[PDB]
């Protein structure tokens, strides 16, 4: 069985950006919908279970470039009081449409806080090693939902 | 680029 | 504008 609409595929991968390897993982999406970035996508399409490769995502094409003006300033005041914010700590806020918007925080000096409202990997492009472990037909439920069921 | 008078959740 | 942000592998919120 191949990769291709509507399966869900389970991969193994390594994710190496410039040369040093950042993570490695195994995880199940399903196919075609949008829940995977599209570089890694469209090299996975057709390969057939059992297959091996490695792959090269430019930024475009994973997590899109950094936008400088995702990055802005906000009151220490937003924080919450029992909170740590320090270099790194992730938060959200909270959009006009009322959905979150996700944040790391990069600075704080006194009062003015610093935050950056881009995916950490903006901007990088990103090197793939990968294994397909196994593509199924997804189920009516999944495809309800659209999304694997993990 | 887009905020809000709403403060932000952990983790 | 980053529709991208909740893309697998890496996710940026959930
Ligand atoms: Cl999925």
């Amino acid at each position: 069985m191949k990769v291709g609409q509507d399966k869900v595929v389970t991969i193994r991968y390594t994710l190496q950006v410039e040369g040093e390897v950042l993570d490695q993982g195994e995880l199940s999406y399903l196919h075609g919908h949008r829940n995977l970035i599209p570089g890694l996508e469209e090299a996975l399409e057709g390969r057939e279970e059992g297959e091996a490769f490695q792959a090269h995502v430019p930024a475009e094409k994973a997590y899109g470039p950094h936008d400088p003006e995702g990055v802005q300033v906000v009151p220490l005041s937003a924080f919450p009081e029992d909170a740590e914010v320090v270099p790194g700590a992730q938060f959200y806020a909270q959009d006009m449409e009322g959905n979150p918007m996700p944040l790391t925080v990069v600075a704080v000096e006194g009062e003015e806080v610093t935050v950056d409202f881009n995916h950490p990997l903006a901007g990088k492009d990103l090197d793939f090693q990968v294994e397909v472990v196994k593509v199924r037909e997804a189920t009516p439920e999944e495809l309800l939902h659209g999304h694997a069921h993990p | 680029t887009r905020y809000a008078n709403a403060k932000m959740l952990p983790f």
